[PDB]
DNA sequence: AAGTACT
DNA sequence: AGTACTTTCCGGTCAT
RNA sequence: UCGACCAGGA
């Protein structure tokens, strides 16, 4: 898969570390400085300009060029870019927990609020499992608001110890939007509100200690509470934001494409003012904006109504959306695919198949192909087919040798030519016994799903027997069902020596057989049976001579 | 063993992990009128020795975690009174097979 | 046609695994990446022709692999990255058990 | 990691051949056979590798081994030549 | 590529590359403290020229007689003698090993197996750490300063006198020509 | 839900049932490691049945004109009345076959004594009739010693688990038992010879079988068992197409959510 | 400072090979991949060891394709210089700007500047040379070493070495 | 005792409608609702918070949710579970996958 | 629509 | 007790 | 050529 040999070791993952970007990697890793937020007219001249998507990324308009890396479209997947931001941003997702750690620790020194001193942490410091201590610890220091100084140790209460220093009271907080805001309570009266700059909370956490990290629900390697801070932002290639052209001369930009091209603008118009007429505050008008942005671009649709509507109402694709459950990615990508080799059909019932066959309409018979490797058991019927062509029915359409290259059986100058080389591949036509697997949605059963054997017939319909009907709970009332042609040798294998319909007839969701006799054949075998019904010879001759087994003994 | 009738103040309960080794447990009369573990349902329990459980663990290959668990507050772990860490051999009646041996063990 | 989530199921439950597996790659999605076996991501510059590899910023050039996983997999990755979560390939387990 | 590997004495897993091993053992056997790989038993005119697996298989004079891992990681090794094949 | 027997736990930041010195500093892979494959531990490997010279043509032989079990089914004197032994069991293209016999056959010290013998036996009661008691084996050195200068990692380790004794006794076994 | 609940259940090579983390679920899968496919409705006769019947099918009494093997059974017949060594076996065996039946009792207290469980003997017998032509006029060959002694050997071969230990050694047993019950009450002494006239092949051929078939209705360490009985009960929740209870589909999407107000609460006090 | 270290390599056998003598087959091709190669972590593979007693394991079938991998363990000699190590070698090429000596599999450059002052470079000379008021380096002569710096690189080994320091030059 | 009541009353859903389930199942479910301590719900709000991997859960009612919480306490996945793999594209262990094959090439040389 | 869990 | 928040296989039209 | 809706099929 992918093509194109590489001298690099194959392995399969064994490991997932979870993780989060610290800005110094994002830029190790980036190939592109990002600081254009335009598209490419290099002055309407057709290309990209050094700004956004390829400033040394990924590429278009079919051109090897990925930074020499070359390959071309499809080898290269995206390689990560870059664009320093402005001012420290929230992460969207994570002002959860931004917040529920300052709760947990005071500014000013940045330490933890309560030490091994205080008993009730011990237990809490013991527990674990990060999500939690840290859903412990935080619902002991979250009511606590002053930094103590001195507590009474494991003696006397009339005794104080002293450990870290500085009891700036600390401020209770809560949630406005995208920002966080605390009072702090003034004793001798009333509140002191004001909103916590990220460029502070940010700090407040760089400082936090080593074994603090750890102690709250966090990894010194993976991923210290600093980084929920973005202060680089990876800028994802093309690839994850392709565009769509409609030849040349129009656009087809992709959703996220523009988000950028919006947080990379709002960032500029930022930089902008702290060097320039900077009416102090004035700034904090336009940084919400970036925070904004930055924030919309990975989760839109949050509490804080404003949808961030794209020009035209249309709500806006977020990174997080493309994940969402159903039709996305990890549940509709990941988890189940639309995939190859595979027809479907209406079923109608056969009281000629035996109960594992299934009957295959020529068409699909001759769409659908198997990947057979030239041997010399069959050298000769595959170079048959081979000639046959691909239109006839038993032939192929398609033979394929080492050089990696595919030798289009319907156009190729030598068609009719070719001798085969015991090694090549001719994805030949289904035939017949061809296990394969078929089945009818919904899929609850293991039996929703079975291999039955491949019959290639005429008409257009899946022909299954009738008593594997029950199974896939079928009737024929105009009711469709999928078939699924496998590919290897051994994937076959698993088919026809753990899902072959004979095999299903057993059933253990309820210890007994799970498919039996219907309709005619039901009815019918027991008028057949009845002491008043009698044969006379010119018929239990037929008859006989229908058990294809019969031992030819009237 | 304290058995209380309507109830303990909350200023006394907190006296009782105040002097280890010893141990000690707080029951309600109106909870003892009956003892659960002659109800229909629930099967016998027991205790098993800090070596019977290291056996356990090596003839099946496990760690602690990945062992069946039972509540430190469960009726029947308080009526034997178990420890974070004790492990309990469950055996009931079974419809497939006369007996079934399970474990549990304690958080 | 779909071989949806029910379909998978029912695979497992006949524990039919490489058909399964061939359903999700090979007939479907099925993508080759390298990576870089110090920092487990796609950074890696694979040349695949003068055999460079590089990976600058874990820098390397030595330790390097390749993976065979479904293309939508790599991006469910790459879009986690941009969401800068770092989700880390390595090709061997060091966590025993 | 031999630690983690189980001596062919000790052994505990079943002595018959689990229907997923063997449905492998001819599947893997058979892709190899088609591999153009060599076949150990004279083909009774058989062309069809499955087939010649399943024939292999008789004989049982398939040269894998089925290396059964445990829960916690150790693992034991069994020959399609042991293994009884009962199905 | 080829892995070496020790999976050490890279976590993320392989930043610490020390310098390759005669500071007895070798790269990770050749501490004084490496392992075997059986899983045991084993002192670092060192050999002096013409010890080596040995051990290869020791394999390069032994491998020209297994390669014929299974095949029914004086300075410039020795120089045609291994070029054939390569002509036989070695690539040909593995024009270093060439180049490495010729070098190795040429600065060599030693031609018995009996004199390296010899050589170790005596180079062995220093304690001195296998690279010194390599590049002592196959240079020259006719004062302490010659060696404790050529060879740095000694200076501390040998007293000038000891250490001329062991040079006498080198140019007192070493094989005339 | 019930699905994606148990994927990663499946049975280990060690016959546990475990999840991916290894936790165990059950020690040994559907407590008795056998595959669901393997397993048909018998009847554990001695269960049922006055305590009078009960005797007068399983007892034997080689010290009793009137409750001893008539010697038109066995071939040794005659010259076994009185014999007291036997009567020892004989009588160990009718000592078990009563255990069995308090035993039985006190699992099964509606007294119902259908139920599913490998290896299907009325029928594995019903062959070994019609197989060996026997006739149900001449006697057997068997020695007492031969049935009881057998019955017993079979046993010890009925292996679920494996183990070379107690701890292991003795779940075995366990994951048995009931198996046995069932064993031990159709193989008895009067039993298998008064009833079904086996001689000497047609048992050892019964005993044979039954082992084998036994073997065969384990179950395959492999089985991803989880995402079967998920769908084993969700399948049959589909079909579910509709004394004042809160009933099926509704009922049951309550109890999977442990809901902590259910529509109907009642509460039934003996 | 030539070395016998521990290898271990692993090798995709197809299932062609999947005859009486695969062993054989494998070890062979071990051969092909690791005699001559190198790198900066093993530097100079040079020959294998032990061609008898090499391990092979049992080899796992892959799962797509019958390829099996088996974990070769060998054992082999091996030489990657080091920066301050002193060796001796013949010298081969000789420019304006040094003259390069071969220790080894290995080729040590050494800078015209980076010698002493009292050796001059003879342009028109046959073979090119270094001349002295005693010394006379070229071709053939042999040179003694210090290895200032290297400098790894594809298939080989480079490196700069000084003959500026004392008992070093020619012999 | 509440899982014999729990299965009891899981049985009897399926017993009002005429139908069968061997108890092995509806055992296993009641069971795998029981182990870990109580009562743990089929539901977002229980099963799918246990120790099991993250791209597991990820797949069911929370995804990125849970996604994000993985990172940012520096998650750790086996990649035991069957999912795990299926978004990987290898084969999971799995019935025909619970297991390694070697061709021993001792045995390898006895068959000729 | 509902239900829970979360605050 | 109230407030807040996520989940609920396979034509034609219009327009981004 | 990503999509939103509507009608509909088992
Ligand atoms: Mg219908
Ligand atoms: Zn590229
Ligand atoms: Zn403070
Ligand atoms: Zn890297």
């Amino acid at each position: 898969v992918g093509q194109q040999y590489s001298s690099a070791p194959l392995r399969t993952v064994k490991e997932v570390q979870f993780g989060l970007f610290s800005p110094e990697e994002v830029r190790a890793i980036s190939v592109a400085k990002i600081r254009f937020p335009e598209t490419m007219d290099e002055t309407q001249t057709r290309a990209k300009i050094g700004g956004l998507n390829d400033p040394r990324l990924g590429s278009i308009d079919r051109n090897l060029k990925c930074q020499t890396c070359q390959e071309g479209m499809n080898e290269c997947p995206g390689h990560f870019g870059h664009i320093d931001l402005a001012k420290p941003v929230f992460h969207v997702g994570f002002i959860a927990k931004i917040k529920k750690v300052c709760e947990c620790v005071c500014m000013h020194c940045g330490k933890l609020l309560l030490d091994e001193h205080n008993e009730l942490m011990r237990q809490a410091l013991a527990i674990k499992d990060s999500k939690k201590r840290f859903a412990a610890i935080w619902t002991l220091c979250k009511t606590k608001m002053v930094c103590e100084t001195d507590v009474p140790s494991e003696d006397d209460p009339t005794q104080l110890v002293s450990r870290g220093g500085c009891g700036n009271t600390q401020p209770t907080i809560r949630k406005d939007g995208l920002k966080l805001v605390g009072s702090w309570k003034k004793d001798r009266d009333e509140p002191e509100l004001r909103v916590l700059s990220t460029e502070e909370i940010l700090n407040i956490f760089k400082h936090i200690s080593v074994k603090d990290f750890t102690s709250l629900g966090f990894n010194e390697v993976f991923s210290r509470p600093e980084w929920m801070i973005l202060t680089c932002l990876p800028v994802p290639p093309p690839p994850v934001r392709p565009s769509i052209s409609f030849n040349e001369s129009q656009r087809g930009e992709d959703d996220l494409t523009f988000k950028l091209a919006d947080i990379l603008k709002a960032n500029i118009s930022l930089e902008t003012l702290e060097h320039n007429g900077a009416p102090h505050h004035a700034i904090e008008e336009a940084e919400s904006l970036l925070q904004f942005h930055v924030a919309t671009y990975m989760d839109n649709d949050i509490a804080g109504q404003p949808q961030a509507l794209q020009k035209s109402g249309r709500p806006v694709k977020s990174i997080r959306a493309r994940l969402k459950g159903k039709e996305g990615r990890i549940r509709g990508n990941l988890m189940g695919k639309r995939v190859d080799f595979s027809a479907r059909t209406v079923i109608s019932g056969d009281p000629n198949l035996e109960l594992d066959q299934v009957g295959v309409p020529k068409s699909i018979a001759k769409t659908l192909t198997y990947p057979e490797v030239v041997t010399p058991y069959n050298i000769d019927r595959l170079t048959q087919l081979v000639r046959n062509g691909p239109n006839e029915h038993p032939g192929a359409k398609y033979v394929i040798r080492d050089s990696g290259d595919r030798i289009d059986l319907r156009y190729s100058k030598r068609a009719g030519d070719i001798q085969l080389q015991y090694g090549w591949k001719v994805e030949r036509h289904i035939m017949d016994n061809d296990p394969v697997l078929f089945n009818r949605q919904p899929s609850l059963h293991k039996m929703s799903m079975m291999a039955h054997r491949v019959k290639v017939i005429p008409y257009s319909t899946f022909r299954l027997n009738l008593s594997v009907t029950s199974p896939y709970n079928a009737d024929f009332d105009g009711d469709e069902m999928n078939l699924h042609v496998p590919q290897s040798e051994e994937t076959r294998a698993e088919l026809s020596q753990l899902c072959a319909v004979p095999l299903q007839i057993v059933s253990p969701q309820s210890n007994k057989p799970c498919m039996g006799i219907v309709q005619d054949t039901l009815c019918g075998i027991r008028k057949l049976t009845l002491r008043d019904t009698f044969i006379e010879l010119d018929q239990v001759l037929n008859m006989l001579y229908w058990v294809p087994d019969w031992d030819g003994v009237i | 063993i304290f058995v209380y009738q309507n109830n303990i103040t909350p200023s006394a309960m907190k006296l009782v992990p105040s002097i280890p080794p010893a141990t000690i447990e707080t029951f309600n009369e109106a909870a003892l009128v009956v003892n659960i573990t002659h109800h229909e349902l629930v099967p016998k329990h027991i205790r098993l020795s800090s070596d019977e459980k290291r056996e356990l663990l090596k003839r099946y290959r496990l760690k602690e975690s990945q062992l069946p668990r039972i509540q430190r507050a469960d009726p029947v772990a308080l009526y034997l009174g178990l420890k974070r860490g004790e492990v309990v051999k469950i055996i009931r009646k079974s419809e497939t097979s006369g007996r079934y041996a399970s474990y549990r063990i304690c958080m | 046609l779909r071989f949806g989530e029910m379909e998978r199921d029912c695979m497992i439950a006949h524990g039919a695994a490489s058909f399964l597996k061939e359903r999700l790659m090979e007939a479907s999605d099925a993508f080759r990446v390298h990576i870089c076996g110090i920092c487990g991501l796609m950074t890696v510059i694979a040349k695949l022709n003068h055999n460079q590899f590089e990976c600058k910023g874990c820098d390397n050039k030595i330790d390097i692999y390749q993976i065979h996983i479904p293309y939508a997999a790599k991006l469910l990755f790459q879009e986690l990255m941009a969401m800068n979560i770092t989700p880390r390939l390595y090709t061997d387990r060091s966590r025993d058990f | 990691l031999k630690e983690k590997a189980i001596p062919k004495d000790q052994r505990a897993t079943t002595p018959y051949m689990t229907k997923y091993e063997r449905a492998r053992i001819l599947g893997t056997r058979a892709l190899q056979i088609s591999m153009n790989a060599p076949v150990f038993v004279d083909l009774e005119g058989e062309t069809d590798p499955l087939r010649i697996a399943m024939k292999e298989l008789a004989e049982k004079k398939i040269p894998l081994v089925i290396r059964r891992y445990l829960p916690d990681g150790s693992f034991e090794d069994w020959s399609v030549e042991e293994l009884i094949v009962d199905l | 590529s080829t892995s070496t027997f020790q999976t050490r736990r890279r976590r993320l930041k392989k930043v610490e590359e020390e310098e390759n010195a005669a500071t007895l500093q070798l790269g990770q892979e050749f501490q004084l403290k490496q392992i075997n494959h059986q899983g045991e531990e084993e002192e670092l490997i060192a050999l002096n020229l013409s010890e080596a010279r040995l051990v290869i043509k020791e394999a390069l032989v032994e491998r020209r007689r297994a390669f014929k079990r299974s095949q029914k089914k004086t300075r410039e004197k020795e120089l045609e003698s291994i070029d054939v032994l390569l002509e036989q069991t070695t690539g040909g293209n593995n024009k270093d090993l060439k180049n490495t016999m010729q070098y190795l056959t040429n600065f060599s010290r030693f031609r018995d197996q009996e004199t390296v013998g010899a050589v170790i036996q005596l180079l062995k009661s220093t304690g001195l750490h296998p690279f010194e008691v390599a590049q002592l084996g196959s240079l020259a050195c006719d004062t302490a300063d010659e060696a404790k200068t050529l060879i740095p990692s000694l200076n501390n380790k040998i007293s000038d006198d000891e250490l001329e004794r062991i040079l006498k006794e080198l140019s007192n076994l070493e094989t005339l020509y | 839900r019930l699905v994606k609940a148990l994927e990663d259940i499946m049975v280990h090579y060690d016959n546990t049932t475990r999840n991916s983390l290894g936790n165990v679920i059950q020690f040994i899968y559907g407590e008795d490691g056998m595959d669901a496919a393997h397993i048909e409705k018998q009847s554990l006769d001695t269960i049922g049945g006055s305590d009078a019947a009960f005797e007068k099918r399983y007892r034997v009494d080689l010290l009793n004109t009137d409750h001893t093997l008539d010697p038109s059974l066995l071939e040794s017949g005659s010259e076994i009345l009185g014999d007291l060594k036997l009567q020892v076996l004989l009588d160990e065996e009718y000592k078990q076959l009563v255990k069995d039946r308090k035993f039985l009792r006190e699992v099964f207290v509606d007294g119902e004594a259908n139920w599913p469980l490998p290896v299907n003997i009325r029928r594995i017998i019903q062959n070994a009739q019609q197989t060996f032509h026997i006739d149900h006029t001449k006697p057997s060959d068997l020695t007492i010693k031969d049935i009881v002694l057998g019955v017993k050997d079979l046993q010890e071969n009925l292996l679920v688990l494996r183990g070379k230990n107690e701890i292991i050694q003795n779940a075995q047993r366990d994951a048995v038992t009931l198996f046995c019950c069932l064993l031990r009450s159709r193989l008895a002494t009067r039993r298998v010879l008064q009833e079904y006239r086996l001689t000497k092949q047609a048992f050892d051929w019964v005993l044979s079988n039954i082992e084998a078939q036994f073997l065969r209705s384990v179950v395959h360490p492999g089985e991803m068992v989880g995402v079967l009985a998920a769908q084993s009960i969700g399948e049959p929740a589909t079909q579910m197409t509709l004394k004042k209870v809160t009933s099926g589909v509704p009922r049951l999407k309550e109890i999977l959510n442990v809901a902590k107000n259910m529509k109907t609460p009642s509460l039934t006090v003996y | 400072m030539f070395f016998i270290k521990d290898l271990s390599l692993n090798i995709t056998l197809h299932p062609s090979f999947f005859g009486p003598r695969m062993k054989q087959y494998l070890k062979t091709k071990l051969l092909e991949e690791v005699e001559g190669s190198c790198t900066g972590k093993f530097g100079y593979i040079l020959c294998v060891l032990d061609y008898d007693n090499i391990d092979i394991q049992r080899g796992r079938i892959l799962p797509t394709d019958g390829s099996a991998e088996f974990n070769v363990k060998y054992r082999a000699v091996v030489f990657k210089p080091f920066k301050g190590e002193v060796v001796d070698g013949t010298v081969v090429s000789c420019s304006q700007h040094g003259f390069e000596v071969q220790v080894g599999p290995m080729k040590v450059f050494v800078t015209k500047h980076l010698m002493p002052q009292d050796l001059t470079f003879n342009a028109g000379s046959n073979p090119p040379s270094y001349q002295s008021s005693e010394d006379v380096i070229t071709i053939k002569s042999r040179i003694r070493v210090k290895i200032e710096g290297c400098i790894s690189q594809v298939s080989s080994i480079h490196a700069i070495g000084s003959i500026k320091e004392d008992y070093l030059g020619a012999i | 005792a509440g899982r014999a009541a729990l299965y009891k009353e899981v049985y009897n859903v399926i017993a009002s409608d005429g139908s069968y389930v061997n108890y092995r199942h509806m055992a296993l479910l009641v069971d795998v609702m029981t182990t870990q301590g109580g009562l743990t719900s089929v539901t977002r709000h229980g099963f799918n918070r246990s120790n099991t991997g993250a791209l597991m859960r990820c797949s069911f009612e929370e995804t990125v949710e849970i996604l994000f919480e993985a990172g940012a306490s520096a998650e750790l996945d086996d990649c035991r579970g069957v999912s795990e793999n299926v978004i990987l594209g290898q084969m999971a262990p799995i019935g025909t996958g619970a297991f390694d094959v070697m061709i021993d090439e001792e045995s390898l040389v006895k068959y000729m």
